[PDB]
């Protein structure tokens, strides 16, 4: 469910991971022992696994080098930052409904997060558009 | 992670109820220093007088 | 006119008040005046409601004096130092000040300052000052010991978050049995990092020193990066804003913290980990989630330490008092919070120390 | 008082005699029931060197305070901390039924209407006929279902007046459905109805702490006002502490400082300063996580000292040819609960067994034990023989 | 409650500030000073940790309150053949008024009436009067002895109707003579007066308990209906536990049975089971001869400490040329005792020196030491000359 263009380049800057089941699902409290939107799929995704097994063979330096497998390396590298920030946004989406107000200290570390998330996020894509040029 | 802290500073909201709650402490008593004081203000007027 | 309960003079060309010593004027109306100067009011105790606007008046040091003054009125004067904000805090039954119009009244420091001290004022400048308002002046100007604490901790998680980070190895997949740590506070050097290296000594098998960082060159007998990391201020607030920070504590106006390769490097292999830690740092722990098992070593003794942190020699005068008074605030804490630490050992000797220690240890690991 | 029927069964020279009825839960052992991390937070309080020799704080522990308002109140409950609900550290376990009491004379002395169940008539009559409240009763215990049915109180609903003090016992097999809870609800607001709630067992029954008092957190969202008496030293395993908690609920903020400017002077002319050391166990485990783990297997080893034990206990009565397979016994919530037996059979028991249990037989579930469980089984099973036949 | 001189004294940042009221029991440095058997006391508790917590029931574990019993019979004496005394447990320093006053006003309805001490009313007969009661006072705290005193105490006395009740409270200031305690005998004879009395620091009062008690030991020798307040959370001094006993003395064992059973009623009305740990704290130092021994003497100790401050007060007032009477601080006895202090002074103390203590000035003499009270001496001195001229 995760969303390119006809190419295969990254559409976002916020939430470019929100597969299909993210985007339907909203802020509302858990059931009794049903697992959250993350822990299933953790549980049954391969994806941050491959950032993983390229991390045990020498991520940065192996031969194959072409646009689409540049997207993809830096797509699995930023993704568990990415991811990170992703999980600390939908907390602070669910705290918007939550209104068992925190004291304003958690708000000024929350929009520092997305400050850096959001700079990563667009730098990331004007390095997509770079290696496109390139090619 | 933060969410442990979420709830730590959640706990800081005592210090948020600790707002009004020493407020209340010095309301009640910001006023009655100042009317302890009256008591000795009268007493002397007419007995000097 | 031993009876004059009230005195009012308001446009006159007043220059300077004289006379009045100990007159009952409660209320005294003195506007529109050439009044300089506050002489002569400062024994007018019955003096509750001051009206002294439109005036030439700089220095307010007398009116504090009026241990009744309630109600104070200085728009349009030549007053412009924050001193005479401290003077009239000590008032007990100020209630309501006008400093409108003024040079002063320029720069709004004055304005959360006037409500940061005076808590005992109802209005400022003719608003009436909040609930949350004066604690948040509070909060403006003195560091609260938790809340500074929280933002020191905050701060340090924005500067680690803000760049970029990997699985880190004092992180370990197993969450009932995590990465093994130890965690021993208390005063300044009693004993408590001496009694961590000497269970590094006899669990050498089982446990491993971790050096604190400071902002301090080294002191004589301490070792370099093992028991201090004797780093520059400037390296060591580098190091923050490179993302390796989590926790600092400020002994002397030099700052002490604990870098993560730290716990990475011991973690790395296996074996546990010991620290000696310290209140401020021991707040910023607390404010975060990590799981180390928290140990107070405190002497109970005061006297005791002070005469040990006397003739330890490296120590001036004032060095040791604020230990002491550190040791009796542990004492008081940990005996006022009920399930707060995980182990408290005394300080005293350190045989008695390191055998309770010991024993802890065997009956933690079942050994 | 009435304290005969223990006393002359410990009088009894009968050595299979078991009194199977009082309420604490147990060990098999016949000890009330204590954990490996009681005696663990014992020997670690040991170390204490120091003492702060001054009066305890009369609001309660932080820790304590937060549990104990997570637990009547919800995990994730608002109602904590803008003064909507209360806590107050009050002296043995009858003190914050004494100052309702009070405040109840003081304030609200203009009501002396009460409705409770039928196994609360005696027990809150007596402080409330202390001061001269009126008790009226409706049995919302089943005679029949042997257990508490919803059924009657959904008549019950239409059986309270309006604006009394409502004192609640068992009401946890009482099981409405949500709607059925609004409805309920619905009904008591229309009459005004102010609740007082005792939770002494949380934990216990019914296998876990949120479940025990799930409808109590619902019923704070609602806003509704009532006050709670709280124990948890009995369930933990350190019984013998006996250090309270009054809670209070309601909604308007500020009404409840202005409540507790008269509690201050209450609480001063009547003790001054209750206990908390034993409380210093109670935080040991409800904070750490890993005793808090510990004691919670050690509460689902209790859960199958009754409830598992329950369901073998009714297996071996069908194997001895015990007619009608005792489901009730597992499906009354707690570690108590009524058998249904008459007072024939109480007395056949209590004669030919010396198994003895109050005259409604209500007996403890945690005393039920592995040892003998076969001479527990024979003697209810030829109770049933010789007393229903 | 204005608990203002502690809060002000620690919110205060002048270095020379000083309190004179701690609320507990003082070395010559302001520590919660103990006897050396707590130290013992704590180790030889921790020795059964294994135990089953066994609830203590509305008499409670009667190893403590037994052994409170024969604290406050006397264990010298032989009051307890005659059969007439009782006693009951009690919580933090008001329950044995709660309970006292309560039976006095409902069985003695002939007797609504008692006659008290002013002075120590505060602590005593507010609780008293808490129980719905008619007082007349004699306020024998002289403006001239400024202590109790027996002259307008024996004055009231023979005005007191026919049928009332009697309150010697802690007021040890009133060691009454002889003749003066054959005066009350006559005067209560003619009229059937009730004798009653208050010792919620024995130990305290005068330094041991049989000192505390000498009238008492009189009116136990003499044989008459009298109850004997107390509170173990102020003469032991657990002020954190909060825990003490109530005494009953009548005429008949029939008499006293319907004390014991009313005031188990009200026990099990006001707290219902008394705590444990206090309970057993108290049993710990009370039933062991060397504990008990050395607390009495440690305690003697710390009230002639108490004695030599308040000499040490009177003479440096009386030497640095300060006006007024100074005698009338040894005068008082106890840890309690007034300064006779105007509000000049001691606002002049609270802004200039930060000396904090009311206009009463019933401070506890232990806080203060030899090491400070010649700047507080001299500070008290300035007071007086710069407020009083």
């Amino acid at each position: 469910g995760v969303k390119r263009d006809r190419n295969g380049k990254i559409v976002d800057t916020k939430r470019p991971l929100f597969t299909s089941f993210q985007e339907e699902q909203k802020t509302m409290p858990l059931p009794a022992n049903c697992p959250s939107i993350a822990v299933m799929d953790v549980a049954e995704n391969i994806r941050a696994k491959i950032y993983a097994v390229l991390d045990k063979l020498d991520f940065e330096n192996l031969p194959g080098l072409s646009a689409e497998d540049f997207v993809t390396l830096c797509i699995i590298h930023r993704y568990f930052d990415f991811k990170i920030g992703e999980i600390w946004n939908e907390v602070s989406e669910e705290i918007k409904l939550e209104k068992l107000r925190l004291v304003t200290t958690d708000e000024k570390s929350l929009n520092s997060i997305i400050a850096a998330t959001e700079n990563i996020g667009k730098m990331v894509a004007s390095l997509q558009s770079e290696m496109i040029e390139n090619q | 992670h933060v969410r442990h802290e979420k709830e730590v500073l959640w706990q800081n909201r005592i210090f948020r109820e600790k707002q009004f709650e020493e407020r209340r402490l010095k309301d009640f008593q910001d006023a009655l220093d100042r009317e302890a004081a009256l008591a000795k203000q009268a007493k002397i007027d007419f007995a000097e007088q | 006119c031993i009876s004059l309960t009230h005195l009012s003079l308001a446009g006159n060309k007043i220059t300077t008040i004289k006379g009045l010593g100990t007159l009952p004027i409660k209320v005294l109306s003195l506007s529109n005046n050439m009044i300089e100067t506050i002489t002569g009011l400062e024994e007018l105790k019955a003096l509750q409601n001051l009206d002294l606007s439109h005036n030439q008046i700089s220095s307010l040091q007398g009116l504090e004096n009026h241990d009744l003054l309630e109600v104070i009125n200085l728009e349009d004067n030549k007053i412009k130092e924050l001193s005479e904000i401290e003077y009239i805090e000590n008032l007990p039954i100020l209630r309501v000040l006008n400093l409108l119009r003024n040079p002063i009244q320029t720069k709004p420091e004055y304005w959360f300052f006037v409500i940061y001290m005076l808590l005992r004022l109802t209005e400022l400048d003719q608003q009436k000052i909040k609930v949350e308002e004066k604690v948040f002046a509070v909060n403006k100007y003195d560091p609260p010991p938790e809340v500074v604490a929280v933002q020191d901790h905050m701060t340090h998680v924005v500067n680690s978050m803000s760049q970029p980070q990997r699985i880190w190895d004092s992180t370990l997949p197993s969450l009932d049995a995590p990465y093994p740590m130890l965690i021993l506070t208390g005063p300044a050097a009693c004993g408590k990092r001496e009694l961590a290296h000497r269970l590094c000594r006899q669990f050498s098998t089982y446990f491993r020193y971790g050096a604190c960082h400071t902002t301090r060159p080294p002191y004589f007998g301490e070792g370099d990066r093992v028991d201090y990391h004797f780093i520059s201020q400037e390296v060591f607030d580098e190091m923050l804003n490179m993302g390796k920070f989590i926790l600092t504590f400020n002994y002397g106006n030099h700052n002490y913290g604990l870098n993560r390769d730290t716990i990475e490097g011991i973690a790395r292999d296996g074996l546990a980990s010991c620290i000696h830690m310290e209140l401020e740092g021991v707040r910023s722990l607390k404010y975060s989630y990590f799981e180390p098992r928290y140990i107070l070593v405190v002497p109970m003794d005061k006297e005791k330490y002070e005469g040990y942190l006397r003739r330890k020699g490296l120590f001036s005068r004032a060095e040791i008092e604020i230990a002491v008074s550190r040791v009796d605030l542990y004492v008081k804490v940990n005996q006022k919070y009920p399930g707060y630490f995980d182990a408290v050992i005394n300080a005293d000797d350190m045989d008695i120390a390191y055998q309770k220690l010991s024993e802890l240890i065997r009956e933690y690991l079942g050994l | 008082l009435e304290g005969s029927l223990l006393k002359i069964y410990r009088q009894d020279g009968y050595p299979s005699k078991l009194f199977l009825a009082y309420k604490v839960c147990m060990t098999e052992e016949g000890h009330p029931w204590v954990s490996l991390v009681v005696h663990k937070t014992r020997l670690q309080i040991a170390e204490d060197p120091s003492l702060d020799y001054e009066y305890l704080p009369l609001v309660g522990l932080k820790s304590f305070i937060q549990s104990s308002l997570e637990l009547l109140f919800g995990k994730h409950s608002e109602a904590i901390a803008e003064k909507r609900v209360g806590g107050v550290h009050i002296v043995g376990e009858s003190g914050a039924f004494q100052l309702g009491a009070q405040f109840l004379k003081t304030w609200r002395k203009n009501v002396k209407i009460v409705c409770i169940v039928s196994c609360q008539k005696e027990q809150c009559g007596l402080i409330f006929q202390d001061m001269g409240f009126i008790v009226y009763e409706y049995s919302i215990w089943n005679a029949s279902d042997l257990c508490s049915d919803p059924s009657m109180f959904v008549e019950v609903l239409q059986h309270i007046p309006v604006g009394s003090i409502l004192v609640i016992g068992n009401i946890t097999d009482c099981k409405f459905t949500q709607n059925q809870w609004t409805k309920l609800m619905s009904i008591i607001k229309s009459k005004q109805i102010f609740p007082f709630f005792d939770i002494p067992c949380q934990g216990l029954s019914t296998g876990d702490l949120e479940e025990d008092t799930k409808i109590l957190q619902y019923f704070v969202s609602l806003g509704l006002e009532f006050f709670c008496s709280q124990s948890l030293s009995k369930n933990f395993g350190i019984y013998d502490e006996g250090v309270g908690i009054l809670v209070v609920a309601a909604l308007s903020n500020q009404h409840l400082l202005c409540v507790l400017s008269q509690l201050m002077d209450y609480v001063q002319a009547l003790w001054g300063n209750p206990p908390a050391t034993g409380a210093r166990i109670i935080t040991s485990i409800l904070c750490n996580p890993a005793l808090f783990g510990e004691w919670k297997q050690s509460l689902k080893g209790v859960v199958e000292n009754m409830m598992l034990i329950k369901e073998k206990v009714k297996e071996k009565l069908r194997l001895l040819g015990t007619p009608g397979s005792w489901d009730h016994i597992t499906r009354q919530s707690g570690t108590h609960g009524y058998l249904g037996l008459t007072y024939q059979q109480v007395e056949f028991l209590v004669k030919k067994k010396h198994i003895y249990l109050p005259k409604t037989s209500r007996i403890n579930f945690t005393c039920i034990n592995a040892r003998n469980i076969d001479y527990i089984t024979q003697s209810i099973h030829e109770a049933v023989m010789l007393t229903e036949g």
